[PDB]
């Protein structure tokens, strides 16, 4: 018999590295002294 | 002080399950019947390739622990630590400070006083047991509970230690501290090796028994068969050079 | 900027699952463990956690699904050889197939 | 006896990488360019 069609199957979506604070933040910073907060051990939902 | 560590010390390589099959594994473990250097309630101790920690008491005294790698300044450096309740570890690279023994009442605060750039945080009679191991920046721990009634002897018995959790902070530890509460008005420590077991199981459960195939003839014989029962003959186990 | 370390990777994007199914031979890949056979609920408990099961013969044959816990049972695809029942040729030319 | 531990040592030979990267085909197929994991495929089928 042949395998009717393949399947792949993860555990549920974690912690979504939050990129609310970066992108829809209120205020941002000038040019000559910029942001540097770094992102940690999440999913990344580059999607979107 | 010395003491002889029986039959402890034994946890499990992988998360397979396994029902009946007599498995023979080949990872770091704590050999059989070896010193252990246990202490009375605290100078720091090597981290060479892991650890066996345990510990013996009726108050909730004994606390978290610190490793690193200097144990001086602005380095990666492990701390677990925990207060009246909700365990809190806290693994970054800072300024650790000292060795914050813990002061009783419920009125504790002396850990630390330095804060620079971490890179992680977590907030959540008796034989309390941990094996930490460093492989390929992930720190793994076990645990098991056990209750006892003597407290001055290391107790007799077997009993497997069930994964707790694991880190992926890339670390090199060397060397680590241990923290206690004395009030203001026994831990055990043992180092492990890589060696090969028989662990059992029982299509029920957990690991019943082991046998450490490096230790006396019976042992090299046992492993060879693969059974924990060996008939009258003569077998043939290893080599002489 | 993403950066590359030694260190083990910690950042990383979602993968995306799928409603399994029963009674089937299937390609099964649940968390790196890949390969194909039937899947069918199990008879057995594992412990507050364990991932797969194997045997002796060190071959996965159960495994638990990461978004309900319940452990499942993998066996192999149906194989086999045929076999042609004859008669003779110069006898006949019915042929039984087993 | 006799049987089964042929029998037996004749499955278990399938989880030996035999100096090649891994004993699963489905990891060094889904890892590697075919025109090198040839010679890992090779290599592991010579062995089995
Ligand atoms: C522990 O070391 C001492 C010497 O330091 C030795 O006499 C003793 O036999 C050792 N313990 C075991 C269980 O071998
Ligand atoms: C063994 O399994 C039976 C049911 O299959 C259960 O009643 C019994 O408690 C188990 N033994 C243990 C958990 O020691
Ligand atoms: C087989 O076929 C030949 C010619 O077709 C015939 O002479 C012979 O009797 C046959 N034998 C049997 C057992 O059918």
């Amino acid at each position: 018999v042949q395998p009717t069609e393949s399947i792949v199957r993860f555990p549920n979506i974690t912690n979504l590295c939050p990129f609310g604070e970066v992108f829809n933040a209120t205020r941002f910073a000038s040019v000559y002294a910029w942001n540097r907060k770094r992102i940690s051990n999440c999913v990344a939902d580059y999607s979107v | 002080a010395y003491t002889n560590s029986f039959t402890r010390g034994v946890y499990y390589p992988d998360k397979v399950f396994r029902s009946s099959v007599l498995h023979s594994t080949q990872d770091l473990f704590l050999p059989f019947f070896s010193n252990v250097t246990w202490f009375h309630a605290n100078p720091v101790l090597p981290f060479n390739d892991g650890v066996y920690f345990a510990s013996t008491e009726k108050s909730n005294i004994i606390r978290g622990w610190i490793f690193g790698t200097t144990l001086d300044s602005k380095t990666q450096s492990l701390l677990i630590v925990n207060n009246a309740t909700n365990v809190v570890i806290k693994v970054c690279e800072f300024q650790f400070c000292n060795d914050p023994f813990l002061g009783v009442m419920e009125s504790e605060f002396r850990v630390y006083s330095s804060a620079n750039n971490c890179t992680f945080e977590y907030v959540s009679k008796n034989l309390r047991e941990f094996v930490f191991k460093n492989i390929d920046g992930y720190f793994k721990i076990y645990s098991k509970h056990t209750p006892i009634n003597l407290v001055r002897d290391l107790p007799q018995g077997f009993s497997a230690l069930e994964p707790l959790v694991d880190l992926p902070i890339g670390i090199n530890i060397t060397r680590f501290q241990t923290l206690l509460a004395l009030h203001r008005s026994a831990y055990y420590v043992g180092y492990l090796q890589p060696r090969t077991f028989l662990l059992k199981y029982n299509e029920n459960g957990t690991i019943t028994d082991a046998v450490d195939c490096a230790l006396d003839p019976l042992s090299e014989t046992k492993c060879t068969l693969k059974s924990f029962t060996v008939e009258k003959g003569i077998y043939q186990t290893s080599n002489f050079r | 900027s993403f950066e590359l370390l030694h260190a083990p990777a910690t950042v990383c994007g979602p993968k995306k699952s799928t409603n399994l199914v029963k009674n089937k031979c299937v390609n099964f890949n649940f968390n790196g463990l890949t390969g194909t056979g039937v899947l069918t609920e199990s008879n057995k408990k594992f412990l507050p956690f364990q991932q797969f099961g194997r045997d002796i013969a060190d071959t996965t044959d159960a495994v638990r699904d990461p978004q309900t816990l319940e452990i499942l049972d993998i066996t192999p695809c149906s194989f086999g050889g045929v076999s042609v029942i004859t008669p003779g040729t110069n006898t006949s030319n019915q042929v039984a197939v087993l | 006896n006799q049987n089964a531990q042929a029998l037996n040592t004749l499955v278990k030979q399938l989880s030996s990488n035999f100096g090649a990267i891994s004993s699963v085909l489905n990891d060094i197929l889904s890892r590697l360019d075919p025109p090198e994991a040839e010679v890992q495929i090779d290599r592991l089928i010579t062995g089995r």
